DNA sequence: CCATCACTCACGACCT
DNA sequence: GAGGTCGTGAGTGAT
């Protein structure tokens, strides 16, 4: 015969989060169609970053030199969207430039879930758990390449980012943040045309701040006379199966090439065959070291269910 | 039978209740170890308390007044400056000269903070990427994107693609950068295509040093003919690994004794040969 | 125009 | 007596 205290503790319960929605920071529009759930996990979300921020002070960020205004139009100058997380999964926060680049409004997909992994496609999940499973090389980067569930595919997203100390405290203890810029690869690139000699017709102009080349220096070059004799063996069999098969064949590939100046910058090259005949088009984008280390990880662990 | 889906697709039915019901809780249960005014008691108060001082924490924090919010312009930025891999450098709007400079260069690129400080930016910037540079924080406004290179640290270029708004003058401006043995490489008759650094070590030399010779020069006269024979078997060995064994020269003049496997790579449509790769093992 | 589907929302009964 | 949970119907839509 619980049906009035129940009923008194059940409409209690909607009552504070009630009072959490409308006091929820967000905008007056999106709220009210909204779900309980949903509002449950969004606080969560804001008291979170909110704690974790509050537990430190304006140093090095001094304030006044910008506008909030100007900031959203920063944010809005983003070729992709940013993302805080811790490593237990549990997120920060997301901007919301991120519809922009992936349709559902980022409330429409905080709400669902409240973790990385419900932002993902399953099947990189592990290897995202990979990369995240080394808690190490403090404030020096990491990059690791996975999907986000699109709004019906889901498009591949490119996310490079620096951990950074937890703050004192007994949830943080064993959990620091991670703060990481994201963006859709597939379209600071410098795009290869290739044919079937791995040779060189025409490059992006970019090149020239990359490696210090100018385009027509690279005209009718082997592109291969820019390899380091190590990560070789690996070109040499993606350019196998690029070559083996007659169709739109995709590839990857951690190479490290070499400059005018001289000295060394790693890079990350895709590629898809347009036609059994066609050129070859390709999509390349310059890393740091360690910004190679974690691919040829999750390159190797993807080789290895194989 | 359809009575028997009937219950079976309620219990689909009460395992998405129980799921909820479980999620609800877990919410809850992080949301308590979260706040430090329940992330203490071990004896976790009721949902109710939590929810309470849940709503003490979020409005204490949301007292601010006179998207709206869900994020400080001083949040934004702050994280932008510690995540970027880029800097700040505030610089003047009339002439140029460095205004304010950040500790965020210092590890990005090696570079020193207060350099730019003391100094103007036209000194240790490219003059062809000043031309419209002068002639962007011009006044006479636009939200800002010209791409300009940067200089990099010169103690122990790239471009920095700077968007913001200019201010009192002095411009403000910020955003991500828009960027014991051997190994070396030879062509088909035997000069240094390439050299790995370890020669410093295996050899007693700088890489230039040999990049542009042939090995057979420093070859030892009783293994010079052997040592050239040796790699024109080895390039019509189609790749397949091989090794020669030679008495490297060194700027040290000390002859000493070492081994040289090497083998061809070839383009497999090509099937040219493209260049060769020695492993070079110093004894 | 319903027809199966998830998803959200209350409610009396039910552990401890 | 408090706190919380496993359960269902009625109404509600997107597919």
């Amino acid at each position: 015969s619980t049906k009035g205290a129940s009923k008194a503790r059940r409409d209690q319960i909607n009552a504070e989060i009630r009072n959490l929605k409308e006091l929820l920071p967000l905008a007056e529009a999106d709220k009210v169609r909204l779900s309980y759930l949903h509002i449950m996990s969004l606080a969560c979300i804001y008291t979170r970053k909110g704690v974790f921020f509050a537990g430190g002070t304006p140093l090095a960020g001094p304030t006044g030199l910008l506008s909030a205004q100007e900031l959203e139009d920063i944010v809005a100058a983003l070729p992709g969207f940013l993302l805080v997380f811790t490593a237990e999964g549990k997120l920060l926060y997301l901007s919301e430039s991120v519809s922009e680049h992936l349709g559902h409004s980022m409330v429409d997909l905080v709400a669902q879930g409240d973790s990385i992994y419900d932002i993902i496609d399953p099947a990189d999940h592990l290897t995202v758990r990979q990369q995240l499973t080394m808690p190490s090389a403090l404030d020096a980067d990491r990059l690791f390449r996975c999907r986000f569930n699109t709004s019906k595919g889901n498009k591949l997203v490119l996310i490079r980012g620096r951990f950074h100390a937890h703050p004192p405290g007994a949830y943080w203890a064993g959990n620091p943040v991670f703060t990481a810029f994201c963006a859709p690869l597939e379209p600071a690139m410098f795009q290869s045309r290739h044919a079937k000699d791995l040779a060189l017709l025409d490059v992006s102009e970019s090149v020239l701040i990359y490696l210090g080349f100018e385009r027509s220096e690279l005209l009718c070059k082997s592109w291969y006379g820019l390899l380091h004799p190590e990560d070789l063996a690996q070109a040499s069999s993606q350019h196998y199966r690029l070559l083996a098969e007659s169709g739109d064949i995709q590839a990857e590939m951690v190479v490290r090439l070499q400059a005018k100046h001289g000295g060394w910058t790693w890079i990350y090259c895709m590629l898809y065959s347009e036609g059994p005949e066609g050129p070859i088009t390709a999509n390349n984008y310059p890393i740091s070291d360690t910004e190679a280390w974690s691919l040829r990880q999750q390159l190797n662990s993807e080789d290895t269910q194989a | 039978s359809s009575a028997d889906k009937e219950r079976l697709a309620r219990e689909n039915h009460s395992e998405i209740e129980r799921r909820r019901r479980n999620k609800m809780t877990a919410y809850i249960t992080e949301l308590s170890d979260m706040v430090p005014t329940c992330s203490a008691l071990a004896r976790k108060p009721d949902k109710l308390t939590i929810l309470r001082m849940a709503v003490s924490h979020m409005k204490s924090l949301r007292g601010t007044g006179n998207k709206p919010s869900f994020l400080t312009d001083q949040e934004l930025k702050h994280l932008i400056l510690e995540a970027a891999d880029g800097f700040l450098f505030i610089v003047s709007c009339e002439t140029g000269r460095v205004v304010y400079v950040s500790d965020s260069v210092t590890p990005v690129l090696n570079q020193p903070q207060s350099e730019w400080f003391g100094s103007t930016l036209y000194d240790q910037v490219h003059p062809d990427d000043v031309d419209k540079l002068r002639e962007q924080l011009s006044t006479s406004g636009s939200r800002r994107s010209f791409i300009c290179r940067m200089r990099c640290g010169t103690s122990s270029f790239v471009v920095v693609h700077c968007t913001g708004y200019i201010k009192a003058f002095c411009l403000v401006a910020i955003g991500r950068l828009q960027v014991t043995e051997f190994i070396s490489r030879h062509n088909i008759e035997g000069i240094f295509t390439f050299v790995d650094h370890r020669c410093v070590a295996t050899v007693g030399y700088q890489p230039q040093e040999l990049l542009g010779k042939n090995i057979v020069e420093f070859c030892h006269p009783e293994d010079q003919q052997l040592l050239r024979d040796s790699f024109q078997q080895v390039v019509k060995l189609k790749g397949q690994v091989l090794s020669v064994m030679f008495r490297f020269r060194s700027k040290t003049r000390e002859w000493l004794w070492m081994r040289t496997s090497s083998f061809t790579f070839q383009n497999p449509y090509s099937d040219e040969i493209e260049y060769i790769i020695c492993t070079n093992t110093n004894v």
